[PDB]
RNA sequence: CGACUCUUAGCGGUGGAUCACUCGGCUCGUGCGUCGAUGAAGAACGCAGCUAGCUGCGAGAAUUAAUGUGAAUUGCAGGACACAUUGAUCAUCGACACUUCGAACGCACUUGCGGCCCCGGGUUCCUCCCGGGGCUACGCCUGUCUGAGCGUCGCU
RNA sequence: CCCCGGAGCCCCGCGGACGCUACGCCGCGACGAGUAGGAGGGCCGCUGCGGUGAGCCUUGAAGCCUAGGGCGCGGGCCCGGGUGGAGCCGCCGCAGGUGCAGAUCUUGGUGGUAGUAGCAAAUAUUCAAACGAGAACUUUGAAGGCCGAAGUGGAGAAGGGUU
RNA sequence: CGAAAGACUAAUCGAACCAUCUAGUAGCUGGUUCCCUCCGAAGUUUCCCUCAGGAUAGCUGGCGCUCUCGCACACGCAGUUU
RNA sequence: ACCCACCCGACCCGUCUUGAAACACGGACCAAGGAGUCUAACACGUGCGCGAGUCGGGGGCUCGCACGAAAGCCGCCGUGGCGCAAUGAAGGUGAAGGCCGGCGCGCUCGCCGGCCGAGGUGGGAUCCCGAGGCCUCUCCAGUCCGCCGAGGGCGCACCACCGGCCCGUCUCGCCCGCCGCGCCGGGGAGGUGGAGCACGAGCGCACGUGUUAGGACCCGAAAGAUGGUGAACUAUGCCUGGGC
RNA sequence: CGCGACCUCAGAUCAGACGUGGCGACCCGCUGAAUUUAAGCAUAUUAGUCAGCGGAGGAGAAGAAACUAACCAGGAUUCCCUCAGUAACGGCGAGUGAACAGGGAAGAGCCCAGCGCCGAAUCCCCGCCCCGCGGCGGGGCGCGGGACAUGUGGCGUACGGAAGACCCGCUCCCCGGCGCCGCUCGUGGGGGGCCCAAGUCCUUCUGAUCGAGGCCCAGCCCGUGGACGGUGUGAGGCCGGUAGCGGCCCCCGGCGCGCCGGGCCCGGGUCUUCCCGGAGUCGGGUUGCUUGGGAAUGCAGCCCAAAGCGGGUGGUAAACUCCAUCUAAGGCUAAAUACCGGCACGAGACCGAUAGUCAACAAGUACCGUAAGGGAAAGUUGAAAAGAACUUUGAAGAGAGAGUUCAAGAGGGCGUGAAACCGUUAAGAGGUAAACGGGUGGGGUCCGCGCAGUCCGCCCGGAGGAUUCAACCCGGCGGCGGGUCCGGCCGUGUCGGCGGCCCGGCGGAUCUUUCCCGCGCGGGGGACCGUCCCCCGACCGGCGACCGGCCGCCGCCGGGCGCAUUUCCA
């Protein structure tokens, strides 16, 4: 159960919340998980999906084991779009099709500073959390 | 419903002689709504027929003494397997129908030994049962957060949170109680009066204390005994096929005489 | 219109009292608001009686209360100068003091002032500074009880 | 058989019931309980690369600064940026800014007329002329200055 | 002059339905109009809640349609086929904004009337060409007409607000 | 306001319009939503500023209770008659 | 059950009405909406809990309420409500009687000891006793079991009647009492008023029906009041222009 | 005829302050109807209610008795329960209608004027320095102004106070700063930020699965986390979250210690001598309104108009009298209480697009009205725009192919797509308008058949094939029932132990203070009574309350039994 009794368990008002959500917030929505290598590796289940990270699609028509570039993040339509996931329109032009990022997995992620930083704390907490149950 | 919903309009009756039907009908304006109807239950817009208020006798009030009587029935029919079988407690390879455990159960701090204990006592069938139950509500509830609905499981009462009620907690189905503040809305879940219950040897112990035996008060709820028996013999088969009644009855005219 | 036999009964909702109903779904949440702020002054007046002062004991007016003994508002000062606590001080100690209470009977008086008495003897009052001068108890009946009064403080018994 | 009419069914229309949804209400409860001459509420007019409405903002006008965040925004463009850098975007908002009416305050409501101090062109304080800045409501309180009275006195 | 774990049974007292949801089952009689009105029973019906059906459901829920098959005195209900595309029902209790033919009812929609009444105030039009997919109506030219300077002309006020 | 018609006062006048009090009051019109089953009326009484309404009796239904004995073994009652 | 045929029957519903197929009103057609509700108070009926009690509020103690604004508990458990006692305008008063023996003159009056203790008549479901049958394969004896039972009893509830008691009130009468002897207090007999007593039945909760007060089944006035907006039409005055 | 004090009055764009409007759920002060009820209506009622005007705050108002009472007396206000639908009012009709006591929520008490004492001992504003400065403050220093004796400050206010003499005991309280320590209840106060468990495992459906089956214990894994939402259907484990006295980072609050700067020489009782109270107010008359307040509850105007062992109240006018009770005509005050407006949250047996707010949407919008004002309609393609390239007919709108999609029998007002109504296709009919009830017949539509439906089931007889047992014993297991209650556990009624009684507790208006402790009372013992528990024996209901052996019966398994038995099959 829930049992903060500021939080909301309200369809409507998770709804709201969602549909509402400012860029900064999508963000963290807009997560997807690593792979079971990364996983190993950094401590970490997932992250924030991002313009160039490499991306498994799991689920759909284009559910298969190519690892593509991540393109672009649309987070107004809580979707991201990938290098060869994509769809021949009426008239020959391509059209990248949307994926919602928790139906992808992350392969290669895309490491600048902040990034690491970001990793760096989640295994940190991930670590006290498992310390504090031993 | 609010208290102006319908009357924020300011609507004459155009009166008879315009055709038209002696309604009170919206004032004026070049929109559609004008000379349409207000006020009236019938109308759209209008005014649902006796607004329904805050002040309903919502809250209902029972005497002290039936909840008890109503709470020692539910405790006595969580005896008797048939009941709560009844129920549909699949109670089929449980041990002892009033079933106390040791008290290393107020120990417990995690599922894991909460769950271990229950398949134990052979009581897991009965979340597995309510884990098959769990199913989307028919109807409006759905989009009022009542969405999911499941079985009841196994009522556990307690003596002292030790730990216990955060071990059983997250295990669907199971409720807990405390045996100094039994409750009949779970006891008897429905208005009916089997539930499977997993005492501890502690909380079995007080009943006893809590209730008062029939030759004992409450002690414990100040002035309070149990409620006597309108009748002592239940079975009446033993009773109807005894030496001292068929000794006295005339034979059975049994014949059919038809038409 | 009446029929056949009844209470000729007058009820008053003639005024308009569906704008002044006064409805109770607060009383819940006004109790444990209650008992939320009463655990609070607890915690703040730290082993102070939670209760609050000592009250004088005190007879019911009228031939029918008469024979009951209640808790009044406050003692009175010819019971405190019996006692021998000084009207400003007793205030400062935990003992309530009215003085529009007359004395008529001795018999009323004493009786309070044996309250008072009782009290000063049973209090443990703790010095100005951690660092201990005069009045102020020993640190034995100190450290044995920093302890709050459940209920009432010396309470009544008719 | 013929046309027409009536009935029933199939398909098609018209129409938008029903059902299924729900970022909306309604009711009950909790906490706080804060507007304004330092110019409120309200009104007006403006502000976007393409923008009418809604929303957001005020000539710094779809926002500036700062802080947190950490790559978008996205209808199309265009761009920026080195996203190993105060750094895109959101959020927060403590700095800054905030057109005109409005209690509304120079007097009037035309958007009309003004007065008085200082500054730049204009002069070379020559007042004009132009532009800019700051004052110029009523009431009342404490003090201040200037005063009034065959009000009550004193000294001359 | 004996025992039913065996008389063999039309009566069996040794044990007892195929029957016995005892709110069940069974038997005999009698009776049955009904407004206003009253009462009873509805495994009649609607929506939501506590229970409960190891219920049903993308291998197709609700709803909708059906010269398909049936049940019920009836309210109604169940099955088949189609359509549809996501939820829904049985039982036991609780609760109600719970059942429509009418109210010159309310809101929305559609008929017949009906291709009907009608498109009749102020004299008037005609020929050619052009453009154009297309001309009774546009434009140009030609002719015939009217307004007839108290104008169907040329300018303003108010009002409109980009005409 | 009226050289007077009760004229005019924004298509409104023997008392304008707008909002509220307001869901104003009505012994009076109109309407009032499923099934079966059983029983089943009244339009007369007295009183009433009562006569298109109430009250009260009457007539109806519902709930019952107390007894009775077709369980070879009956008392009481009647829109009769003697 | 779809269509068609034929014979017989058969007027259009709703409604007010003594009387509607009506030359009575409402109704072109279809969809969706649409009217006996809720609160309070009383009454009677019914179900449950407890019973001379009952009661729960209001409050308090137990939790951040996931379910809880619940549930549980409270020398508060009973301040208090209702009930357990009436009757009188009120001051007030306030439900027992019998019997026996003795003492005062038994005076159908006054005082002292013992016994019983809510009276009696009729009718009363029902219990209880029961003469006597009625047989058993025989003549008698003879305990056991029934069945019926004439006849006799205790008699619930309830009804009718007669007594009794309490409070008011009248009439008539004779005695008692003491810190205060008095315009003091207390009794008796017989009538008569009381929503009285005469071995208790209530309290709480729930459901139903009825009757009210509320918008009060739904829709309906002509009106009434308070506070505001209008003389752009028109009425009349004035100012300033224009016209014949 | 000047100059100077003051007094009363002016003027300033004089220096520096404040007020003005809004909001209005709740609150205070006025004002104040009428519908309505009374079956009419005028008093009454509606109602001190709607409308009107004023003024506030986070609450307001109220509040420390000119109070209740009549008791063995209580002791500010406010709030709840109750008093009580009562006392009372009332064409005594309709109707209206409080208070005290009692129990709770909370609890807090104070200050002036006066009377007096103290060299005005007081206040404001200037100006210079040190600190402090986003709530203008402290300290110092100025012959720098003013306010003030027509009265500022300290003491002091009815609970009495002041001043004196000696009885006693002893001396911390406040603020301006500056630091520093313990992050200080939802169990780390408040705010902000960023974090934290476990399947996308195997098969298989599907357009897509979050589905269906499985996975070392209902299956794997986490579970202090199986709330909710999202994601191409239904997801504890895909993502966000959720749980947790979980983490880290900011900021802020609140309290604890140290240092400094200032202020501050601040008691109590006992005996004496003094001191003491708010006027056009009370009170009376009165008229008007108001109240339950009735020969006046409260508030008003007018007229009269006080006292000081007075004055007020003591619910029937008045006189006399005793009692009781307060101390009016000045002021402040948290708390429980209110809250359809606001900001920010949470929830629901509510509504689900003719509902729910007028308003799910560019709604107080469009639109109307000169204006006050009125005031709508209007949600849904699909998972994804993949929103129909291209060919062709047409001036085009429109089509026909082609294509996307699981589907366009989802085509941009597009989910589902009812009825009325209309087109057509098929069938059937047709001079008494149609339609209807009863009864048959004819035709259609489908539905069940049958290419014999002779439907099955027992038992039996026969003729064919078929394996293994029933019967019988033997060994084992399990179940039933039984009495000898045989042996022991189990419990009802009775009796015995007075045995638990102090190693058995509660209750009691039973007793005792021979007891103990604390102050005649409270608490605890100690007797006593009622109630609940041990010991064994006896009798009895031997009770579904059980065990152990023995018996009898049944069933299952395993042995044997080979075929006049044993089932099977046709
Ligand atoms: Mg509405
Ligand atoms: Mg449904
Ligand atoms: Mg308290
Ligand atoms: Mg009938
Ligand atoms: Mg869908
Ligand atoms: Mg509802
Ligand atoms: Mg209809
Ligand atoms: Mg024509
Ligand atoms: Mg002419
Ligand atoms: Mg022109
Ligand atoms: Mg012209
Ligand atoms: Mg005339
Ligand atoms: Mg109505
Ligand atoms: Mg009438
Ligand atoms: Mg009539
Ligand atoms: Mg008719
Ligand atoms: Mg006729
Ligand atoms: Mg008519
Ligand atoms: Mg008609
Ligand atoms: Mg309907
Ligand atoms: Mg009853
Ligand atoms: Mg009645
Ligand atoms: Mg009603
Ligand atoms: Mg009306
Ligand atoms: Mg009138
Ligand atoms: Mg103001
Ligand atoms: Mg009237
Ligand atoms: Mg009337
Ligand atoms: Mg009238
Ligand atoms: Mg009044
Ligand atoms: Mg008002
Ligand atoms: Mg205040
Ligand atoms: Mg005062
Ligand atoms: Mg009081
Ligand atoms: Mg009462
Ligand atoms: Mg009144
Ligand atoms: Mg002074
Ligand atoms: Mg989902
Ligand atoms: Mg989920
Ligand atoms: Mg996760
Ligand atoms: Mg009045
Ligand atoms: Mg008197
Ligand atoms: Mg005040
Ligand atoms: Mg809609
Ligand atoms: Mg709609
Ligand atoms: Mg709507
Ligand atoms: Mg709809
Ligand atoms: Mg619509
Ligand atoms: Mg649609
Ligand atoms: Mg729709
Ligand atoms: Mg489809
Ligand atoms: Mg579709
Ligand atoms: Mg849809
Ligand atoms: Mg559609
Ligand atoms: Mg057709
Ligand atoms: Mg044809």
């Amino acid at each position: 159960m829930k049992f903060n009794p500021f939080v909301t368990s309200d369809r409507s008002k998770n709804r709201k919340r969602h549909f509402n959500a400012p860029s900064h917030i999508r963000r963290k929505i807009m997560s997807s998980p690593l792979s079971k290598e990364l996983r190993q590796k950094y401590n970490v289940r997932s992250m924030p999906i991002r313009k160039d990270d490499e991306v498994q699609v799991v689920r759909g028509h284009y559910k298969g084991q190519q690892i593509g570039k991540v393109v672009q993040v649309y987070r107004k339509k809580y979707v991201i779009y990938i290098e060869r996931v994509q769809r021949e329109k009426a008239n020959g032009t391509t059209v990248h099709v949307g994926i919602h990022p928790s139906k992808v997995v992350i392969t290669r992620l895309k490491l600048d500073k902040d990034r690491k930083k970001i990793l760096e704390r989640k295994a940190k907490s991930r670590q006290v959390g498992k310390e504090k149950g031993k | 419903v609010s208290e102006l919903a319908g009357h924020q309009t300011s609507a004459e009756s155009w009166g008879t002689g315009r055709a038209v039907a002696r309604i009170p009908r919206v004032r004026g304006g070049g929109t559609h709504r004008s000379g349409q109807g207000a006020f009236g239950n019938m109308c759209r817009g209008g005014r649902m027929f006796a607004p329904t208020k805050t002040w309903r006798r919502w809250h209902r009030r029972v005497n002290t003494t039936q909840k008890r009587y109503a709470i020692c029935s539910a405790l006595a029919a969580s005896a008797l397997p048939a009941l709560v079988m009844s129920k549909g407690h699949r109670i089929e390879e449980v041990p002892e129908l009033p079933l106390v455990v040791e008290d290393k159960v107020e120990g417990y701090k995690k599922t894991k030994e909460a769950v271990l204990l229950l398949k134990k006592l052979k009581a897991w069938n009965d979340i597995k049962k309510v884990y098959a139950s769990q199913r989307m509500r028919a109807g409006k509830g759905k989009m009022r957060n009542r969405r999911r609905i499941q079985r009841r499981g196994p009522c556990v009462i307690y003596n002292e949170d030790n730990g216990i009620v955060k071990a059983f907690r997250n295990i669907p189905g199971i409720t807990l109680l405390n045996v100094t503040k039994l409750n009949i809305l779970k006891l008897a879940p429905g208005g009916h009066v089997g539930r499977f219950c997993i005492w501890t040897e502690s909380a079995f112990r007080k009943l006893d204390d809590l209730y008062g035996t029939w030759r004992k008060a409450a002690s414990l709820k100040s002035n309070y005994n149990l409620p006597m028996h309108k009748m002592l013999n239940t079975d009446l088969s033993r009773i109807l096929k005894s030496p001292e009644i068929q000794r006295a009855l005339r034979a059975p005219r049994k014949k059919i005489h038809r038409r | 219109a009446p029929s056949r036999n009844g209470m000729i009964l007058k009820p008053h909702f003639h005024k308009d009292w569906q704008r002044r109903v006064a409805t109770w779904f607060n009383q819940p949440a006004r109790k444990i608001r209650r008992r939320k702020a009463r655990q609070a002054r607890a915690r703040r007046i730290a082993p102070r009686p939670a209760s609050g002062p000592l009250r004088p004991i005190v007879r019911c007016p009228t031939v029918r209360y008469h024979t009951k003994v209640r808790a009044g508002r406050g003692f009175s000062l010819e019971e405190l100068r019996v006692a021998g606590i000084h009207k400003k001080v007793a205030r400062t100690i935990g003992i309530s003091v009215d003085p529009r209470r007359r004395n008529k009977s001795t018999e009323s008086l004493q009786a309070n002032v044996q309250r008072l008495k009782e009290y000063r003897s049973k209090l443990v009052l703790f010095p100005r500074k951690p660092s201990a001068p005069k009045k102020g108890d020993s640190s034995a009946e100190e450290l044995k009880l920093a302890t709050q009064l459940t209920g009432p403080v010396m309470p009544i018994r008719n």
